[PDB]
């Protein structure tokens, strides 16, 4: 058969390229049931509706999109964002968990509204002046995955709560007091992820308790993997929420006022200049040949 | 002061840090192949016999944001999976999923007939009003 | 120091700074070097000549996109 449109060849060609082959190619080098029956009944009703048919032919139909979002929510798609941004590799050394509790967080700004914290969202450090609102007996931890200034694997806590009764977070132990974001300048977008871990039994995390207030980076540094490994028996993550933050004026305030340190500033480091090595005695070297080699020409 | 201690060079591990900054590498090869590969993300719109689907796909071929009328939430409020209005809704829904995913920029390369289709044009109108950009920023060298 | 230097006229200073911003240090000084000859005076002479050329020669979608991405973020920031 011959493709009657370019797309037919393109779609097959695109699919063909994606699939691996024995010959070398670029990619290898560089790379419940009851509910459905109820759903089917709605389809018949929706299709039968004469008004809906008229709207379709009149191209005037509309949708309550807000309902779609709630019904769509979500576990499988929520995992994609966390994995896509590299939370799992940095936070659990590659362990991947499907979030089952629809965790949602927002940074409270003033009193009129609270800034959402989507998956992959961008929130300025200024807007994060105060701690955010997070919505059985579980725990909850805050992380600065790439906000660390000295060690790559290490990361800093904003605030860590343990033994959170049911859902109410006010009763959780404030092991780590809240700290505003402090992303270094020149490093682009820093990803901060919010993790919710199922707590099988209430356990005193004396090891993770930190002085309140604490303004030392030497004690804020920690590792999620080893911390989770120590509690991995009773800890199974289920909630995810992470945003990106750039440098901002508030960051200077955080680094100086309470962190009490000079603001970190970074940029791509260029290689040392390349210098040709001329010969001390240019034996049998004319000026015309040296003229091309030297700057003058 | 202990806090002052900082490494000479930063350690940023965010995959999209370079992409968001614009310094991430875009495929500049494939000079003998069409179309250009100088896009971090692409909008893939698949119109099946009974369903219309739109996706946002990275160069690697893995969809990050997927919007399909096959999804239960959209269809229940959507009369017919194949329709001009459905293209608008999936674009707005795809945008909302893009809003959920944090992806603001994308590269759309419609085919000659696909571009001429009014439904796809309205779907593009759905994306622009939702703020999703059909054109990505240029790479930084 | 390009800006502080008063011998260069102010209009030239701004044009030089914009044209050769890459050669300005964080302190604001204009830095140029020559290591292309075995003669120290030649390197000095080359450096001086380049300065003379700069004085004589001296004598947007990006912003919109930054607004668009910021506008997109605000619309993207909708989970209330």
């Amino acid at each position: 058969e011959k493709y009657r449109s370019f797309e037919r060849y393109r779609r097959r060609a695109e699919q063909e390229a994606r699939a691996p082959h024995w010959w070398r190619t670029y990619r290898e080098h560089f790379v419940r049931t009851q509910k459905l029956l109820e759903r089917k009944h709605f389809l018949r009703e929706l299709r039968a509706n004469v008004e809906e048919e008229r709207a379709a032919r009149l191209r005037t139909a509309s949708i309550p999109l807000e309902a779609v979002r709630a019904e769509w929510e979500g576990p499988y798609h929520k995992q994609r964002l966390a994995e896509y941004y590299g939370l799992y590799r940095d936070l659990f050394h590659g362990a991947t968990f499907v979030p089952w509790v629809p965790l949602h967080v927002a940074y409270a700004v003033g009193e009129e509204d609270l800034i959402p914290v989507y998956h992959g969202n961008e929130v300025t450090p200024t807007e994060a002046s105060r701690a955010p609102e997070v919505t059985s007996l579980w725990t909850l931890l805050f992380i600065n995955l790439d906000g660390h200034l000295l060690e790559p694997d290490a990361e800093y806590v904003h605030w860590l709560l343990t033994n959170i009764p049911s859902n109410r977070v006010a009763e959780g132990q404030e092991t780590c007091p809240y700290l505003p974001p402090f992303p270094a300048r020149g490093s682009g977008f820093h990803r901060f992820a919010f993790l919710l871990f199922k707590q099988d039994k209430p356990i005193n995390f004396s090891e993770d308790t930190r002085p309140s207030p604490c303004y030392q980076l030497a004690q804020r540094t920690f590792r999620t993997f080893d911390f989770y490994k120590r509690h991995q028996e009773a800890m199974t993550p289920a909630g995810l929420a992470f945003f990106q933050c750039r440098w901002d004026d508030s960051v200077t305030h955080t680094f100086h006022q309470l962190l009490d340190m000079r603001e970190p500033v970074f940029e791509f480091v260029r290689p040392p200049p390349y210098h040709p090595k001329q010969k001390r005695f240019p034996h049998e070297q004319p000026l015309r040949y040296l003229d091309r080699y030297r700057d003058s020409h | 002061k202990e806090n002052e201690a900082v490494a000479p060079e930063f350690t940023n591990r965010n995959p999209r840090n370079l992409e968001l900054l614009g310094v991430a590498r875009k495929e500049r090869g494939w000079a003998t192949v069409w179309p250009n590969r100088e896009f971090w993300h692409r909008l893939r719109v698949v119109k099946t016999q009974h369903h219309v689907e739109a996706f946002v796909e990275h160069l690697n071929g893995q969809v990050v944001v997927s919007a399909s009328t096959r999804e239960w939430a959209i269809k229940k409020h959507l009369y017919s999976t194949r329709n001009v209005v459905a293209c608008e809704s999936i674009g707005r829904v795809l945008a909302q999923r893009c809003l959920e995913a944090g992806i603001n920029f994308m590269v759309y390369q419609p085919t000659p007939w696909e571009a001429s289709s009014d439904s796809i044009k309205r779907l593009q109108n759905a994306m622009t009003e939702s703020g999703v950009m059909l054109r990505e920023p240029r790479r930084i060298y | 120091h390009l800006a502080s230097a008063d011998w260069i006229e102010e209009p030239v200073r701004q044009k030089i700074a914009l044209t050769h911003k890459n050669k300005i240090n964080k302190a604001g000084e204009l830095v140029l070097t020559s290591e292309s000859s075995r003669y120290q005076f030649r390197n000095l002479a080359e450096c001086l000549q380049k300065i003379r050329d700069m004085i004589a020669e001296a004598s947007d979608a990006r912003l919109q996109r930054l607004r668009i991405e910021k506008m997109n973020r605000e619309r993207l920031r909708q989970k209330r």
